[PDB]
DNA sequence: GCTTTTTTTTTTCACAATCCCGGTGCCGAGGCCGCTCAATTGGTCGTAGACAGCTCTAGCACCGCTTAAACGCACGTACGGAATC
């Protein structure tokens, strides 16, 4: 196996990680793959939008700014990237 | 008389008998109506505005717009959107 | 002479007006002579893809003229309106008819 | 034969990781996955550096703050171990999905 | 004498008020309620009629909504009461309340 | 100016009409604990409302709050509301 | 060459050694300063083009600032926002 | 310079040519980017004042986001005016909750 | 494996609640009118940005070490939740 889903990428380990920095004690068994769910979800809207802006800007490189400013639209405004 | 006050109800009658011919409306549902469109031209005006600002442009254009309804419309209502622009602003240029 | 703009694009929804709206609305120093033309397309089709989706909501309650409580029930049962309205409150609008499972008797 | 019970260990790692501040995702991973992702909207993307760690810092921060709420869903069902129907019901209530 | 069982008529009102959109607060109490709160802010105001009716709007609709957030709380605990802490956990994970 | 000093009106929100909203949002059971807990919410969302209102209203000099006013202001809570212009 | 992109940073810095003239910074720290000052004078400017737009009005005064300020910071914070944009707009007055 | 005359560290002159050029108004008075530059500066101040602190308080010379991320989020206030704001390398404030701590 | 009850299921009417129609009446949707002021025409001038050309930045590929982290498996305790009251 070992091929070509990305998301699979995001070990248990690290999603035990979050949950913790999250004060979360005792962890299901199905979580790491709704967390796999969620993750993605998250990133489709967010990058979907930062290329939106890429493609609009007429260039190739996908720029820190371009997801900040998605970030700011999806409400999750992030600092010191050059907000 | 009293001072003017715009509205785009005669537009909105204007479509609805396109649609639905055998088909009213309602003072207060006209006036969701209109709410409904301001709302949006201030939503696509500003993500336009926000566009050309950020790649240093002093010129809100066509481009602009659409970039805007795709980054605010969902989906199929996006494309719709975008063919009936890109339609519309064909048709205006060849009659110039 | 004079053929109004919206005319010549095929439009309902005034882009005269619109083309003024936006120099006025602080949103750029410029504005591009399409950016009106397909805004007012755009505002136009997203209105009647609302009085359609109304209108049959209409005719279902058995009435002739549309009311809040059909453009709500049209807006919310449409998956993209309502997701496109979703912090957006419509007066005198109502709820769908929604009962959770569990509430229901045996 | 030295065994901690069950759930001390999980506190220890929570007080570790509410003190610290560093990405809990490994980057490389991370990085295929927003490369992955990107191609579905445009193909043969370059990515600045700081963009991925941007969407990165993004991410965690999210995951993060829905796991507090989801603990909070799991205690408000009287029980200790979170589960999908939080994360869910949590998602509900933020208006994320419908 | 007959007499429905204890449900089966909030079930009913849960389907009249569902189907219908008149407001649900009695329109003088609300608005001698503005008038009192607004004081706190600024005396001998007065109001247009459809800025009071615009916020009778925008309340019940408020509340309407978070009566929903907070029977999902309340079946997310097994019950079937809403109880004060369906409310607050409610708030709590939309973030109107710390 | 003959006569304006206000009451206690938020017992005006009656446990009937507290009932017919939670019936709205499709509640079946109602704990003896929600209605006063109700009111403080209530309370708290029109004093954020109308605070937001009074001040468009202060700035634009008038005495009067329009339906422009609380408009204006909901749309500041990300509470946008149709049908009382703008 | 090297773009030329200006910062809020240079004044950062001359506040921190008017609170703390011993402590220093970080450049992901001083990233956050400025994507802090940026946010809310974006958020200021906004909602006074707004009050001035809902007014008929044409001209952003220090008094849109002020109203605009009440509206978006809260309450304690307000209150010394006002007293010091108020006390800088006298002094500056005061002086030409 | 202008900035000296209203008291102040941030720039009324670079503050007031950001509001005509920015797509707000028309128009711009000659108070508003004074008031703009002394609410900036003020809320500034107040961060780097409680940030510095926090510094301070792990023996540390230099503020890091861990710094701003708890001053920030220990000022009821602060924290509201950034609520949907997201401080990159902030971490998050120590906090177990009750009913999940032994005994 | 029984004999003896509780538990769960079924069927039979009584009654309330909601549903659907036509009749009735009021008022606001709809529309016509006449006048206005904002959209259009046709003109001018200036510059915003498209465009070609060149610079060099930083993104990508690759490789070869050294671990720290992920992994899989053994084992059992504390948990979730079913059942009762
Ligand atoms: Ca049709
Ligand atoms: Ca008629
Ligand atoms: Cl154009
Ligand atoms: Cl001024
Ligand atoms: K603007």
């Amino acid at each position: 196996k070992v091929l070509r889903d990305n998301i699979q990428g995001i070990t248990k380990p690290a999603i035990r990680r979050l949950a913790r920095r999250g004060g979360v004690k005792r962890i299901s068994g199905l979580i790491y793959e709704e967390t796999r769910g969620v993750l993605k979800v998250f990133l489709e809207n967010v990058i979907r939008d930062a290329v939106t802006y890429t493609e609009h800007a007429k260039r190739k490189t996908v720029t820190a700014m371009d997801v900040v400013y998605a970030l700011k639209r999806q409400g999750r405004t992030l600092y010191g990237f050059g907000g | 008389k009293r001072s003017r006050k715009e509205s785009y109800s005669i537009y909105v009658y204007k479509v609805l008998k396109q649609v639905h011919p055998d088909t009213g409306i309602s003072s207060k549902a006209m006036g969701i109506m209109n709410s409904f469109v301001n709302d949006i031209f201030e939503r696509i005006a500003g993500e336009a505005s926000r566009l050309a600002h950020y790649n240093k442009r002093s010129t809100i254009t066509s481009r602009e717009i659409q970039t805007a309804v795709r980054l605010l419309l969902p989906g199929e209502l996006a494309k719709h959107a975008v063919s009936e622009g890109t339609k519309a602003v064909t048709k205006y240029t060849s009659a110039k | 002479k004079a053929k109004t703009r919206s005319s010549r694009a095929g439009l309902q929804f005034p882009v005269g007006r619109v083309h003024r709206l936006l120099r006025k609305g602080n949103y750029s120093e410029r504005v591009g002579a399409g950016a009106p033309v397909y805004l007012a397309a755009v505002l136009e089709y997203l209105t009647a893809e609302i009085l359609e989706l109304a209108g049959n909501a209409a005719r279902d309650n058995k009435k002739t003229r549309i009311i809040p409580r059909h453009l709500q029930l049209a807006i919310r049962n449409d998956e993209e309106l309502n997701k496109l309205l979703g912090r957006v409150t419509i007066a005198q609008g109502g709820v769908l008819p929604n009962i959770q499972a569990v509430l229901l008797p045996k | 034969p030295h065994r901690y019970r069950p759930g001390t260990v999980a506190l220890r790692e929570i007080r570790r990781y509410q003190k610290s501040t560093e990405l809990l995702i490994r980057k490389l991973p991370f990085q295929r996955l927003v490369r992955e992702i990107a191609q579905d909207f445009k193909t043969d993307l370059r990515f600045q550096s700081s963009a991925v760690m941007a969407l990165q810092e993004a991410c965690e921060a999210y995951l993060v703050g829905l796991f507090e709420d989801t603990n909070l869903c799991a205690i408000h069902a009287k029980r200790v171990t979170i589960m999908p129907k939080d994360i869910q019901l949590a998602r509900r209530i933020r208006g994320e999905r419908a």
